[PDB]
């Protein structure tokens, strides 16, 4: 029960759900063909794998997850892959050509042919589960699919499940890194989408995590494996209270009502710590306290945007290991005592705990280093209207004299689509800096 | 996620095996069809350009013309002429004789319909391809003239799948006829609104890369046709191989088209290092990336230094961290954004395949769309006022059913082609 | 407490092992990034054909 | 989002480059809020704790010896004073809104 | 590890009374929940 | 707790605090792997230690230090030195390019940027240590990074540690070896941001060490491993009451107040005894009343400033090893009745003494003869005005022709800094001057 | 922090060649580009002067310049001159011909863009570049016009950065060039304008090295490049090698230069001793500082008593007690005062590097910016008062459009610095 469904949209989504389930193999004891071979202290007929696995009569384990791609050579890559018969042969949707980089492309013409079929493997992923939590959503907002396709299927899944709590660990554009030119566009039309149909949105940009895996997990050249491999330490430290016993169990839709103040403002900072090579851990007593000012720090941010330019409005640590409750409460007091990060003033509180037993763990094809306690924040803070204001200054240069609007307008989108996102974007920012505005 | 090629003219068709070749060497084939790769990887796209018979054969998906068989015989007879499927060799019995009018319109027309037919068969016996490519140079009379009419029919029949064309625009310094202008004019007002996206390639540049880059001794014409193989094989290796950062034309299309008629690009490649400072140099992403914005590396024979990129794209092979595959056009970015256009910003698009091309570790094609590619339509205009201002030579292409207003118009078309390129080309901040 | 100390300890251990087998994991990362060419890559140039 | 309203009482993280070779974000300093206790709430400590009185800012009642200004010099421009946008605002003002024990 | 403290602790069999013991949940062998 | 974070700014600084972590591992018998092997003489669980290494939880002990350089050379060769293994990576920061002899570059333009994240390493240093008593930063004035980087620093901790005590133990220039021409000019700038925020400013010129190696050590050519390791010395006995049993037990802050009478004035001079070899030893009864004399004698002082030319204001003697309060206080007797050691007025008392049990340990190879008993001199006089008026006479003398200005312009900084520097000079030494005068 | 040396011209590649021998024989390289180094040392920090390739070949960061060809080819020969990049030897078909305006405006104009962009790319190579060092002779035509338009491009592009020029001034006696005058008067003012810091060589006093001190019975050029390359290299052995008290190019400039147009300091080597005085001689530091402020030890042509010290460096390298290396110079202040200026306190600056050249137990090179220059530019403008008056070979000069206007803006700015370093020279306090 509590399962969790996953659907990793995009070649960025499917590259992090990739490192999400080699990730989860690892915390379940799951081999690659999907099974575990022979554990006599882990007891049997304990199932704690159900949230991310569901068994089958033959003894084997089948992840809850949709790879929904619109291009096959990730797809396809991922079922020649290690996982062969781990993953499904369906639930592994895999289109005929690529959106192009076009959120026009991934929305209204190729998306809706897929569409369809993804919501039938969605059903069937759903009805297996008696206690779904809610959808886990993997996308970057940069791309054709992950934008388009993402936000018809977000808005589908709306729709059909009601009030379901969806998390979407989205991958938006960074400040001056960035893999395509048309990016801006798919992110604003992308987000206009995602406002009305997302429940708690995540920032998984890219520099951000290049720069603190040069810092801190001290490799000269990390890449997208790393950055994949540290978003699904984030992901399964923060879904891993549900999955085992803690002092404060929360579960995906428990924050949900504590993280968002209003329904217009689900765009939520993220931090992890400690996120250390071996090379210093045992260099560095990474006390509950450390960890904690180690991602309160927004050097250790895994987005490019200032909590110290906004207020944070609420922050919710997920503490995962060997944490004492006194210990966070000290942190949290430490923290309280500080100056150069402060709340609004209408959210006395803004703190959320929760605590799990479990230690994390340590990949290996990762650098991370095995560490008996660490914490991850998801905090929303006023500091998102920064990196969005950046983002549609982006748009509105781009807008300004129409370039590259006929290749989305071709597709089938409305010209005034542009425009109506923009104005979308323009009370989402004003929102944003009169609600971290004073009383 | 195919492409069907076609090679018009002799210039198309000698590029076109040149292409042809590298590719079946990338993808293991050997001329005779049998396929003898080291990885299941070449095997797993191999069906981008290739077609699998009853026997196992790999027939590769080009269709060949030219009015003169001559060179019909010379491809069939190269090394790698038993790949190509008999009947796609396509020929007339006259040659187009350096006339756009004649491949055009008298001769080009009685051909171009076996030509379609080959097309659309191959077309329809694939799956679902990403779309047509085709090679020829502009200053011939068939490669000009019948590959207009090709790019016309195709875009008729499947406007819905992408249009690559790789013309050989001439130079005055390379050229060896007279009607450049006259051929080269009645083909770009053709590229602008027929070819979805169109790449500039010039002997001038082909043969100066093979001193300031190679310093080799003698370089001949299939020598400078390696590079535009290169060159396609890395704009395509995508498709064909998977990568971190996945690309395909229509991407391409999208990141360097921000308006219609802006699709023109100027083309490079990198590493192109020679054999006495093989050793010498150490390769890196930020050689690379040098040599990719370095001027005297690109294949046209256009001064950047006088226009600014609309946009670029950098389609990297091989195995390379991706921040520091970012950093670098991030660092060109910053480094020479004079280079770049403020109103479109962060103009790079990146790509990072994992395979690349035979004998390099590392490899990169670097795709331009700047205001500066109007230099060649330009001086090819000020030839084509010079001629025709005077009727020169005009007399064969009107006796070929062509009237005085197609050359008008031509000119109307390049001049405003050229001056939408300049609207951008000042250095506003 | 004296157990702990000694958990603390199979910890550090494991922290070498790790550091370790990431050094020499960044080693051959940069040994397949160095980039260089073989024959094949000149062996369509300096010919006339 | 403006400065003299983000940071009327609190350091604005002067940007700098180096430590990033990306876009720098800031760095959280040591400075502490003064004793605030909660009106009857006991002295509750989970933990030690570092003492705020000890970390009392020293522009408290530092003597003012150029007759109207407790800054020496110029190097207040660089320590203290900050100017934020169009507004301009000074640290020493801490120290006239604190307590000899570091109390609001 | 939680090995001979687990067994010290159940032969001498403490009380529940504040102050004595703690940690006792986590000497634990695995947290997972079922 | 009473921890001290050592701060190490410049090439100079960078060495001395090399040689005093030296000698701490002597002390607390570290290895520099960081580990203290068990020896039956130190009981178990004495941390003892931990005022100056902090304990990681797996037996391994790390200095809480932080070697602050702009240019990589000094911090990689500790880097690749005997202790790599002992030292951090972190708190080891490496600038990419040098100051460069000026106080404008690193104060202005390097320091400016480079200084926030040594606030990082200092305040990742603070939140660890509980007790911190106070900052012992370690530079020279005459340099560039070590005078403007460390004014920068030094300034920017008051704003953000309040009243914690400032032991700037400074090497200013001497009167004769001068190793740069821009030393007046770095000197006479750095010196106001000594005064406004440094609490106890220790004098440690290199003339008057090497002369003092010279004729009490039988050393003809001695060097910076000389200098330093008596540096260190004198840093250990200062800072020996904090660490070890002692009859008068004394912290970082107890002689803040005893030294610095005025705002103003907190330079001081300092020396010790008995600094003299091993063939110098075994000739010589080296009582504690010896050892008060050779410390007051004129040629002992690590600084060429003579305390007949100026009234005594404040002296401090911290005795070490198994020196009697008898001892100590019948050397006071004799010292005041010495009549060159003439007190001012209105200070009566003028006299601290810190007594601790615990004798100098001799590093393998150090010049210093391992003695039962050793006193260290910390004294503010108003003799000091001699160093500043022949600094800033040269200062003068460079500034009449504003020679070697352009360089100070084109690094950041405006004349104005040159013009007040010059006046704070004089005014200063105007307060010493007034201060020595009798009521 | 790198720093990238460019050579110029016949003087300018030898003296380089030469200097880029002793450095590779400084770090254990080889011709060949592989490391036989014995110890770590020469490794560290390796990336200063060479950098890396794919290989382990250690290229040297050198680009080399000219106008005849021949010089490059006997580079080439040289033992050391297979270390060097292929494409880092830039050179053209005609000589300069001893004229600087086709060194500075015609030949050399159309020549140094591809200077320029190895240059930049070299640069761009290095993590942070600590400076740009260029070697070049003033009397020559190429060395001189082609080296000051690199600095002149140079420092326009990196305004910060650390200009490191070794220009040979002729000699009157050791003159074998007439046009010398007008070369090296065109080539001052562009020196002052574009260098951080210019340190002089003269061929005479070279020549009083190689025949007093070394006693050498046939010295050629070779010989007085070595002695160049011997400052060439000691000057950066504190950023090449740890030290007591480390020091850089930007600490150097700081502590010799007091005004922006003061920065031509005349330098000297120790120790040096014959072949037959050598087993004598008991190497010390007051030895060292000893032949450091010896007037025949300047390979300088102007006689350091008459003028006054500005500043003075000491470049000590090797295993030495810091306090006397710091009190040789003290004492040698207060007991020569008359040989300092008086305002100036503490007129020299002394740094420590730990690593000696290889069989030097210690050395030292010396940096003096005495007010004695003003002597040797003086002789220089006697001649070119001399050669000017009567137009001699002024038609050459001006046979490439350079102006007399421009000779007399040269004349004007050398009188301008020769009186300023009279007037800093006769300040009083
Ligand atoms: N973390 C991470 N992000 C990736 C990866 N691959 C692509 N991305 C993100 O994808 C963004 C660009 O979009 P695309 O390259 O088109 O990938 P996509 O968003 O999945 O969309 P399509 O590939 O076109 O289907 C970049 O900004 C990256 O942040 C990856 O492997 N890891
Ligand atoms: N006592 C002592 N003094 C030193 C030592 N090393 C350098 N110094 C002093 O430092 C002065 C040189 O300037 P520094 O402050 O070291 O230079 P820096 O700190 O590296 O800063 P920059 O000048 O920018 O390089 C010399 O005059 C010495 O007096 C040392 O090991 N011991
Ligand atoms: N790069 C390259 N250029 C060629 C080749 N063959 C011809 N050309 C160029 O094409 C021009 C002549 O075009 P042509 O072959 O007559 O075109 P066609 O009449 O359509 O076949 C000449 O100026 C050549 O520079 C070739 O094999 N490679
Ligand atoms: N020290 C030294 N001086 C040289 C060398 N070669 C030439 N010179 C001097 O340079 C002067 C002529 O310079 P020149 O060869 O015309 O320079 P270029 O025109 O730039 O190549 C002569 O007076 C020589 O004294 C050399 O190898 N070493
Ligand atoms: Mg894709
Ligand atoms: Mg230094």
């Amino acid at each position: 029960m509590r399962e969790a469904i996953c659907i990793h949209i995009g070649q960025a989504g499917c590259q992090v759900g990739n490192a999400c389930w080699e990730l989860f193999c690892l915390e379940h004891g799951i081999q690659p063909d999907g099974s575990m071979p022979s554990d006599k202290c882990i007891g049997v007929e304990d199932d704690a794998f159900n949230t991310f696995f569901s068994e089958t009569g033959a003894g084997k384990h089948v992840p809850r997850c949709l790879f929904l791609d619109l291009e096959p050579t990730v797809v396809d890559e991922v079922r020649t892959g290690t996982y062969r018969q781990l993953f499904n042969p369906e639930q592994l949707v895999s289109g005929k050509e690529d959106a192009a980089n076009n959120y026009a492309r991934g929305h209204y013409t190729i998306g809706k042919e897929i569409v369809d079929l993804a919501l039938d493997r969605i059903r069937k992923l759903a009805d297996n589960c008696t206690g779904l939590q809610g959808f886990m959503v993997f996308h970057a907002v940069g791309g054709g699919t992950g934008s388009g396709l993402g936000a018809l299927l977000l808005e589908r899944l709306s729709v059909d499940y009601g009030k379901k709590s969806k998390l979407g660990y989205t991958v938006y554009p960074s400040p001056q890194v960035s893999t395509a030119v048309v990016e801006p566009y798919n992110c604003v039309l992308s987000t206009h989408s995602l406002l009305e149909h997302t429940d708690v949105a995540t920032m998984l940009d890219n520099e951000a995590i290049y720069d603190l895996t040069r810092r801190s997990l001290d490799i000269e050249r990390p890449s997208y494996t790393n950055v994949n491999r540290l978003i699904g330490q984030v992901v399964s430290s923060l879904t891993a209270s549900l999955r085992f016993d803690g002092a404060l169990n929360v579960d995906l839709t428990e924050f949900q009502t504590n993280l968002v103040p209003y329904p217009r403002i689900h765009f939520v900072l993220t931090s992890y710590a400690p996120v250390v090579s071996a090379e210093k851990a045992y260099h560095e007593q990474l006390s509950v306290a450390d960890i904690t000012n180690s991602v309160f720090e927004p050097a250790g941010m895994l987005t490019k945007c200032d909590p110290r330019h906004g207020k944070y409005m609420s922050c919710c640590l997920m503490y995962r290991g060997d944490v004492v409750p006194k210990d966070v409460n000290a942190a949290i007091a430490t923290i309280k005592t500080k100056r150069t990060i402060q709340f609004v003033d209408w959210c006395p509180t803004g703190f959320k705990c929760g605590i799990n037993y479990q230690p994390p763990t340590v990949v290996p094809g990762g650098d991370l280093a095995k560490v008996q306690r660490a914490v991850c924040m998801i905090a929303n803070s006023t500091a998102i209207a920064e990196v969005f204001a950046r983002i549609d200054h982006k748009f509105d240069l781009m807008y300004s004299k129409r370039a590259f609007v006929h290749w989305y307008v071709g597709e089938g989108m409305e010209e005034g689509e542009f425009s109506e996102a923009r104005e979308d974007l323009a009370a989402l920012e004003k929102d944003y800096e009169e609600v971290g505005a004073e009383s | 996620r195919e492409i069907v090629s076609c090679q018009a003219g002799q210039c198309g068709n000698q590029i076109g095996s040149k292409f042809w070749e590298v590719i079946s060497d990338e993808h293991g084939v050997d001329p005779t069809g049998t396929y003898q790769g080291d990885s299941d990887l070449q095997l797993e796209r191999i069906n981008v350009y290739f077609d699998e018979s009853s026997g196992g054969r790999y027939v590769p998906r080009a269709v060949l013309m030219d009015l003169e068989p001559g060179t019909m015989d010379s491809v069939r007879a190269g090394p790698y002429g038993q790949l190509f499927r008999p009947d796609n060799f396509i020929f007339g019995q006259s040659g187009a004789g350096n006339n756009w009018a004649k491949g055009h319109y008298t001769e080009g027309a009685e051909l171009i319909d076996s030509v379609l037919d080959v097309c659309r068969k191959e077309a329809e016996s694939c799956d679902c391809l990403q779309g047509f490519q085709l090679s020829h140079s502009l200053g011939g009379g068939t490669g000009s003239g019948m590959g207009t009419l090709l790019i016309s029919k195709l875009r008729e029949e499947y406007p819905d799948r992408i249009m690559m064309t790789f013309s050989v625009i001439p130079s005055p310094r390379v050229s060896d006829t007279v009607v450049e202008p006259y051929n080269t004019t009645l083909s770009v007002h053709q590229l602008v609104e027929n070819s979805d996206e169109s790449m500039c390639i010039d002997n001038e540049a082909l043969y100066d890369i093979c001193f300031r880059t190679l310093k080799l001794t003698t370089p001949t014409f299939g020598d400078l046709n390696h590079l535009v193989a290169a060159v396609m094989s890395g704009v395509t290796c995508c498709l064909r191989f998977p990568g971190q950062l996945n690309s395909d034309l229509r991407k391409l299309a999208v990141n360097l088209v921000p308006f219609p008629r802006l699709h023109f690009f100027m083309m490079g490649f990198a590493p192109l290092t020679s054999r006495g400072s093989q050793q010498y140099r150490g390769l890196s992403v930020a050689e690379l990336t040098q040599q990719m914005f370095d001027a005297k590396n690109m294949m046209q024979a256009a001064d950047p230094r006088h226009g600014r990129y609309l946009t670029a794209s950098a389609l990297f092979r091989g195995r390379m961290s991706t921040k520091e595959v970012d950093e670098q056009m991030l660092n060109v970015q910053n480094k020479n954004s004079s280079y770049f256009i403020e109103w479109i910003p962060n103009n790079i698009k990146s790509s990072i395949c994992d395979i690349p091309p035979k004998g390099l570790k590392m490899s990169v094609t670097f795709i331009g769309n700047n205001t500066c590619i109007q230099e060649m339509f330009r001086r090819v205009g000020e030839q084509f006022t010079g001629m025709f201002r005077r009727k020169a030579f005009l007399h064969w292409y009107t006796g070929e059913g062509m009237d005085e207003m197609e050359f008008t118009e031509a000119e109307s078309n390049m001049n405003d082609l050229v001056s939408e390129y300049q609207q951008y080309q000042d250095a506003t901040v | 407490e004296r157990e702990r100390r000694a958990e603390r300890e199979q910890l550090a251990e494991t922290q070498k092992m790790q550091a370790e087998a990431a050094a020499e994991r960044k080693a051959q990362l940069d040994e397949l990034y160095k980039n260089a060419v073989d024959e094949d890559y000149f062996k369509y140039w300096d010919r006339c054909l | 989002f403006a400065p003299e309203e983000l940071y009327k009482n609190c350091p604005p993280p002067v940007l700098c480059q180096p430590g990033y070779d990306f876009t720098p974000i800031s760095y959280n300093t040591f400075l502490l809020n003064p004793q605030d206790p909660p009106h009857g709430v006991r002295s509750v400590q989970s933990n030690f704790m570092h003492s705020k009185c000890d970390y009392r800012p020293r522009s408290y009642l530092r003597p003012e010896e150029v007759t109207g200004t407790s800054h020496a010099s110029r190097h207040c421009h660089c320590n203290e004073v900050f100017q934020l946008g169009d507004h301009t605002m000074d640290f020493a003002c801490e120290g006239t809104m604190v307590d000899h024990r570091n109390r609001l | 590890a939680y090995a001979q403290s687990q067994k010290m602790q159940k032969e001498f069999r403490l009380p529940m009374v504040p102050g004595l013991s703690c940690g006792e949940e986590m000497m634990r062998r695995n947290y997972d929940r079922s």
